[PDB]
């Protein structure tokens, strides 16, 4: 019922700038204090800053690493929160959530953080976007033509995350597994998708993996034939 | 203004009890209200305690907050441990002019069924060899606990160069997955009679091997 | 002659005391109208101890003490006999044999403010609980550990008072409430404060 | 807001016994404690105020004491008319004056056999197509009696309801009504109407009976 | 001093009613007045006070739902009641308030009036004579009575010969029947030699239907 | 019901003193303070001070320290404001008001104001002596509507009163507020618009009365 | 002290229009300690509002107070014909202070002054004094520029002006400008004039005379 939805976030270079937005619903956004909280990869929660209610004076507070670099603001007319971000650093690489709590539990423009969004990823790197190579992991031409076989796709040497993979344009879902990516020494990512299929189908059924790398707009359909 | 200090991780068996501490670095812990949150991997956080020892409606009484003024510490005691409690936990409190989180505490449930890895191995593709590269792709799934070692072979020699290998990650079925990739040249793939991916788990070993065919 | 008791000058006062430094207005030698206290639309709390509220018009007292302060709605439940909690224990203790009335109303419109009203204070620590009607206004740094504080703050050495975070957006319980406590005294002296003689 | 408790919940004592009842407040109430007496279908009477001050026209056998949390009501010698529920009430916190849940005092009488009687239905009720056959166990003790309806000596079930009195304020007995109810047609399908009483005051189950049309 | 309650009866859920209490044998305007209720099993609840200074008091179980008032020019007290719930089903008493200095008490109570909050209609009783007979007789004594059947709700009230007979009278608590209607009996032990020389009448009164029935109980000769 | 009634108007020379009264009624006197305010002609409210009806405690605005003395009698229920060492900038309407800005018992700030006011007391301070007006005609000359008047000059104190044609002429009449001349004496004009068609046939006469001197001057106004 | 600025000092609104009067403090005033007053022509003032917002007893509900901190507002929801008056704000946060005041006046249509001029009477000249009067009759708004000219020399210091309150019939003003001289300075010159400029005039209306004609 209460819902928070962050927007913006992606690949940006150090010294650069971004603006995040967050749409709010199901509560009195006017009455709410609102805060941004970020989560660095494999690490804990850091409060970035707060904006009080218009009723409280509408003032903004900030953490140490982001004061004089970031700015929080709101459009109550659009029930929307913002974070302006300038002079970006490697250290600002995090998932950014917009946050507040129930109006029932407010004290000192604060309270429990009952409400969080999905969180938008910000990646601050000197590196540029790299689209993946997509290679067919063909089924091992042994087994027997009455049993199961496995076939897959290798999605290789890309940056940044995320990659998305499906099979037969979404028509194949059962027996599908898509594995966590390895971050290579090269600063690039490589990922694998695999599906289990009837051996007797390999001569008559078309198997295709569909790959989607939004940071580059790389979209590739790759057929996975027998050897 | 202040900071909140948590133990990095805590780990205990089902149906027992754990306590997570949250020590305030400066000023009294009891100056302002202390909250706690639960976060599962691939989810946003949720309130599990508010106002030192209150619970939001829907949280089991199993979770209980407290304050000790002596050790300047908040605490979260979690009792009757369940498979769902396997999560990362944070305390938070505030000043009039900043909101402060604790560093985090990773919880794990020391008592779930052992499962040996389902292992698959793919050879370099014709397309990749035509692109003048080679990647042996080893895929490791359905294992618990989430700790494995992986050791490649060229016929019998242990391969160490060209290997890129993941820290394991928890699957939808509470077991773990991992990827291992042995980078080669197209000639290295064909100078040896066979290449194997060996995976070791709870002292046991599982192997797949492939050859140019 | 037959001067009216100045209850208006405690209820209708512009500004109230911080509860650690509670105000006490002594009332003597006056005719009391308690009619202003009955059928009260604004009082979220009106409770009496050792007397019936009706019978305030039937009675006479040697002295009346009107004590006054601000606390949270949550904390008004501590301003009674046999109560414990930070306000009862370290700010304003009533005795277990208390003769009087406790009266309170929400004051978010008088005592909250844009940019916050951090000006109302409560005692967060004391070495013992208050005796009934004890008033502690010490700003001595509370030693919580084995190490002497030498009068300065740090590790286990804290200021003994804390500001109320009275921001206008505070939830109903967390908003400021003005509290007035009418202590009724009876002693050997002629009962100087009487109800209406009619 | 000062919940009030009483002990015991229920008491049984002989005529002459010193009955002592206790009351506990969840806070100190000094001497602001009142005691009341209620009998079946009656207004509560004030017995004591200020923990110990006896109300005008109360038998001097009633007394009260205690201060702070814990309070007493003592009947120096229980009498048949003292069959009652006794309540304590705090008068310290106002206007929210709280009562304790009460204490019932039953009289531990000597055994009495029921004077047992049976009545046929009225000719008016039979004209309104209905037959309520009534059985009365008058002035018996203790309260535990088993009644059994029989019609042409066949055992009856489900077609009878019973009502027992509270204890009498003078002889400290009970009375019990048992009422078989039938259609005019079911009443007329039979000849003999009987009420059998099993009670510890009876050496053997006592039947009272009539023949339909006797009287 | 006396207090007498009135206006009790049946009301529909969500509904409204006004209870009334008449005072006698004291100066009514000199005294505080109260309403206190008794549910069949949940104990005694104070529900309102009105003082001498137009001053009114209620618990949060009652705030805004009920409203107390006094007409001193009629020696009378009322409780207006609104948004009545199944759990407001109780005997409502009016009580005098008085005080020995500081020490406040309820010195006089009325007999109480019963309020039933249920989605039913009222029905007046049928009254049937339980005539005395040899089968009703033992040791110079005979039992007679009145069966008061098929009414709703409580209370039925019964007296004998305009209240001039009270010795040896047993009136039974009401049985709720499978028909949803109540029944009771009133019986009295009289000297068997008094039958046919003395007249016996049960005076039955049911306020929730305004039913009054003075049922003569004729003796049987057998 | 509640009422405050003040002393009548007083005329004074410089250096002297005035003692404005404030008879209170219709409320419990000793429960409310009395605040005092003054208003110079044609401008704003200058606060003078406050007194307790209960304990005689006072507050005075800095401007009046060592000149003002406020008192209350509780038997006649009457407040007074005495002002000494008078001068021209003490020429004002003085008001008393029942006070709920400060408590009469405890001297603390209250949620309220100056609720009930007195009718005011005019005080005028000047060296000038009682003089009747020198009345001068403002003559018309030569289309359809004309105007004529009287200059009413060099009088003290206020006021003068002026009708036209013994009150029979009121439509089109304007009398101006008085200006104090540097001489310490007042001056004003009364004028009236009249039909030009009847300028040389109607009689016009301004009816000046100066009650403070018992001067009456009915000055005829015609063309020249 | 805390100083109270009212704005505007004069407020021209139509009968039935909503009056909205500003009072503004030099510091944040306690919301409990501001009051508002009405002073009707020729009367003592009456309290309208206390505690910034509470109307006094017997004050019609058309009056209302509002605002907090620095900025406060008296709303009159409709100007009834009795409300064309002066209004003051007050504070007792710190000492006690009144606001400068705001007159509300009937917002009329523009009206051109009927300009007349009057020489000194011979009865005045006999005394050694001379007064020349200029009458601006039945005009609106109040703002008119009256230049005294004598043999083309502009006059200053030697003149005083007086103005009516707004007339009860047509809701218009009237103004008497008065030049004053010695007998000798009046006789020193020949041509006497007042040039009137006002919004109701397409060009300045001069009225003049020759001394002795
Ligand atoms: C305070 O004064 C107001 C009027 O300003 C009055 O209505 C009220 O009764 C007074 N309240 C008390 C409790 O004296």
């Amino acid at each position: 019922e209460v819902q928070l939805v962050e927007s913006g976030g992606g690949l940006v270079k150090p010294g650069g700038s971004l603006r995040l937005s967050c749409a709010a619903s199901g509560f009195t956004f006017s009455n709410a204090w609102m805060s941004w909280v970020r989560q660095a990869p494999g690490k804990g929660l850091e409060w970035v800053g707060r904006i009080k209610s218009k009723t409280d004076g509408g003032t903004t507070d900030y953490a140490a690493p982001v004061k004089g670099r970031f700015t929080i603001s709101r459009d109550d007319s659009k029930n929307t929160l913002y974070l302006q971000m300038n002079s970006l650093k490697t250290e600002d690489t995090a998932v950014y959530y917009c946050t507040t709590g129930s109006e029932t539990y407010y004290y000192d423009s604060s309270g429990p953080f009952d409400y969080w969004g999905q969180g938008t990823l910000v990646t601050v790197s000197s590196a540029s976007t790299k689209g993946p190579s997509v290679f067919p992991l063909a089924p091992s031409s042994k087994s027997t033509s009455g049993g199961t076989a496995a076939l897959g796709c290798l999605v290789k040497d890309y940056f940044p995350e995320p990659v998305t993979v499906s099979w037969n344009s979404g028509a194949l879902t059962s027996g599908v597994h898509t594995f966590p990516a390895v971050l290579q020494s090269s600063g690039l990512y490589s990922l694998s998708s695999v599906v289990t299929v009837p051996s007797s189908s390999l001569g008559t059924q078309t198997y295709i993996c569909n790959v989607n790398h939004k940071p580059s707009n790389t979209k590739v359909d790759k057929k996975v034939e027998p050897k | 203004n202040f900071m909140l200090t948590q133990p990095h991780s805590v780990s205990e068996s089902p149906g027992k009890t754990v306590t997570i501490s949250c020590t305030r670095s400066s000023g009294s812990i009891a100056s302002n209200y202390v909250q706690w949150y639960q976060q599962r991997p691939g989810s946003s956080p949720t309130t599990v305690i508010y106002e030192d020892n209150q619970r939001p409606s829907g949280v089991p009484d199993r979770f209980s907050g407290s304050i000790d003024s002596s050790s300047n510490s908040a605490s979260l005691t979690i009792s009757g441990l369940k498979t769902e409690d396997e999560a990362d936990y944070y305390c938070q409190s505030y000043d009039s002019s900043n909101q402060v989180f604790g560093g985090g505490t990773k919880l794990t449930v020391l008592g779930q069924p052992k499962a040996a890895p389902s292992v698959t191995l793919f050879p370099p593709s014709s397309e990749e060899l035509q692109a003048n590269k080679a990647t042996l792709v080893c895929l490791i799934s359905d294992f618990y606990p989430g700790a494995v070692t992986v050791a490649w072979k060229a016929d019998s020699s242990p391969v160490k160069a060209g290997v890129e290998t993941t820290t394991p990650s928890k699957q939808s079925n509470n077991k773990y997955a991992a990827s291992s990739y042995l980078s080669l040249t197209p000639e290295q793939w064909k100078s040896h009679r066979s290449y194997s991916c060996q995976v070791t788990h709870e002292g046991s070993t599982v192997e797949k091997t492939v050859a140019p065919t | 002659i037959t001067n009216l008791c100045p209850f208006g000058e405690v209820f209708n006062a512009t500004r109230f005391a911080s509860v650690y430094a509670w105000n006490r207005k002594r009332i003597s030698n006056c005719v009391a109208d308690y009619s202003v206290l009955y059928n009260s639309a604004s009082f979220s709390t009106f409770k009496c101890y050792g007397v019936s509220p009706t019978k305030l018009n039937d009675l006479c007292f040697t002295n009346v003490y009107a004590d006054s302060f601000v606390i949270r709605g949550d904390e008004v439940r501590q301003i009674a006999p046999g109560q414990t909690g930070k306000i009862a224990d370290y700010n304003y203790k009533l005795p277990d044999d208390f003769t009087g009335c406790v009266i309170a109303w929400n004051s978010n419109n008088l005592d909250s403010k844009v940019g916050g009203n951090y000006n109302y204070l409560y005692r967060l620590f004391r070495k013992s609980n208050l005796k009934p009607f004890e008033r502690d206004i010490s700003t001595e740094i509370y030693q919580a550990g084995s190490t002497p504080c030498n009068g300065v703050e740090g590790f286990n050495c804290y200021f003994p008072l804390q500001s109320y975070g009275f921001q206008p957006t505070n939830g109903v319980g967390y908003q400021p409430y003005r509290v007035v406590v009418l202590s009724f005294e009876l002693l050997h002296a002629p009962a100087t404060v009487c109800g209406p003689k009619k | 807001d000062i919940e009030m408790t009483q002990s015991p919940s229920s008491l049984s004592a002989a005529v002459g016994d010193r009955v002592t009842i206790t009351c506990r407040a969840s806070q100190s109430i000094g001497s602001y404690l009142n005691w009341y007496q209620q009998k079946p279908g009656k207004a509560p009477k004030l017995l004591i105020y200020a923990a110990s001050s006896l109300q005008s026209g109360v038998p001097s056998r009633f007394s009260g004491s205690g201060s702070g949390t814990d309070f007493t009501l003592t009947i120096s010698s229980l009498q048949p008319e003292d069959f009652a529920i006794y309540y304590c009430q705090q008068s310290y916190v106002s206007p929210t004056y709280t009562f304790g849940p009460g204490t019932k005092v039953d009289i531990k009488r000597t055994v009495a056999a029921p004077s047992v009687f049976i009545f046929p239905p009225s000719d008016e009720q039979l004209k309104s197509g209905t037959a309520s056959v009534v059985c009365l166990l008058n002035n018996f003790y203790p309260r535990e009696a088993k009644v059994q309806w029989k019609v042409d000596n066949a055992l009856q079930s489900g077609n009878s309801q019973e009502s027992v009195t509270e204890q009498d304020s003078k002889d400290s007995t009970y009375s019990l009504s048992s009422t078989l109810t039938l259609s005019k047609a079911d009443y007329e399908k039979h000849k003999v109407y009987a009420c059998e009483v099993t009670h510890q005051g009876l050496s053997s189950p006592v039947t009272k009976s009539f023949n339909r049309g006797e009287c």
